[PDB]
């Protein structure tokens, strides 16, 4: 049972997180492609392996930028929960080493891009096609959850597409494992949960009610809570009111306002009955959870090898390897 | 249309998680 799924779930994950490998391979086992993403979080490039030709999606991290920022722990941690997760729609580290001035996080590609850029394209994404991507964040919250690990960063931003038109849950520096609450203030102005902007100590529900925020946004091609900057954001996200397009269904609307709930004792995903109240809402109704998982469902959308076409342009800039050490300390268990 | 004031609020683009 889904119950019994979950049950091995946890022990792989345990059983992995005691054991993380180190320095898997060498930058110069890869020929850079292109640049698929930069900013301050660092740079991912498309890069192709000198001896089998696959493609791989390499994360490069600065870490002197990584100190500076105090990102130290953030990205140990997320490289330690890549390679102990182990779900479909997660995205899986296949490769890891570090250098005299920067650290390398060889991910699967995802050929089909961003969900930001096709979800800005398009305009909008039709109800079942926005249900067809939303039963995939609902199967990787029930997992992630039961393994008591808060995503924390939902966004169109972060959802890859692969090939087979199915999501890779993208960036786990803000995810943590937590059994009740937590109190830091992180995770990305619009899909903020009440309870983060209120300072308070909160839970894994957050992810919930983000969840309400991406699934509105998918739908209307908006978030649901605007403003010209954060500060002005948050007012709108505690006052709580949401209106919705006129298109939108009587049914999305309903699902909606149950996981736009300030309140936490009424917010789906955090009742009694858990993600059920989700899975069995009527929205869902046609939703095949067990063919979603088993990726037996023909994606809505479907966006050689190495290709590119998916991603942004951006200019491309040197790798730098430093002849002294850098941080050495700091990066010792990466 | 609300669709027009979120173009005007600008925040269109990516979005960088909070620090
Ligand atoms: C291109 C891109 C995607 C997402 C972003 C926003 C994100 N918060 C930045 N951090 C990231 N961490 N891992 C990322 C990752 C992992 C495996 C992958 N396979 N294919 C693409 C891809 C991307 S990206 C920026 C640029």
């Amino acid at each position: 049972s889904v119950k019994e799924f979950l049950a091995k779930a946890k022990e792989d994950f345990l059983k992995k997180w005691e054991s993380p490998a180190q320095n898997t391979a060498h930058l110069d086992q890869f020929e850079r492609i292109k640049t698929l993403g930069t900013g301050s979080f660092g740079r991912v490039m498309l890069v192709k392996h000198k001896e089998t030709g696959n493609h791989y999606a390499m994360k490069i991290l600065d870490k002197q930028k990584v100190v500076k920022l105090k990102q130290i722990e953030h990205t140990l941690n997320e490289k330690r929960i890549l390679q102990a997760v182990n779900f479909p729609f997660l995205v899986k580290l296949e490769f890891s080493f570090k250098d005299n001035s920067n650290l390398y996080m060889v991910m699967e590609y995802a050929p089909g891009g961003e969900m930001f850029s096709h979800l800005r394209r398009i305009g909008r994404f039709s109800e079942p096609h926005a249900r067809f991507y939303a039963a995939q964040i609902v199967l990787t919250f029930e997992y992630l959850h039961s393994l008591d690990l808060i995503y924390r960063d939902l966004k169109p931003e972060n959802l890859m597409i692969d090939q087979q038109g199915y999501i890779k849950v993208t960036d786990f520096g803000f995810a943590k494992r937590v059994k009740g609450r937590t109190w830091t203030l992180c995770g990305t102005p619009e899909y903020l949960a009440p309870e983060i902007i209120l300072s308070k100590g909160y839970n894994k529900a957050v992810d919930w009610w983000a969840l309400g925020v991406l699934i509105y946004e998918m739908a209307a091609g908006y978030p649901p809570f605007f403003a010209d900057q954060p500060i002005q954001i948050y007012e709108k996200i505690v006052s709580g009111k949401v209106r919705f397009p006129s298109h939108f269904s009587s049914d999305l609307k309903d699902l909606l306002r149950n996981l736009l709930q300030v309140d936490l004792t009424k917010r789906f995903g955090n009742l009694k009955n858990g993600v059920n109240d989700i899975k069995n809402h009527k929205w869902f109704a046609t939703t095949d959870w067990i063919a979603i998982y088993q990726r037996k469902v023909e994606a809505p959308f479907i966006p050689g090898p190495g290709d590119t076409s998916n991603f942004d342009d951006y200019e491309e800039e040197e790798i730098r390897v430093s002849i002294n050490e850098k941080c050495g300390k700091e990066f010792s268990e990466f | 249309t609300t669709y027009a004031d979120f173009i005007a609020s600008g925040r269109t683009g990516r979005r960088n998680a909070i620090h």
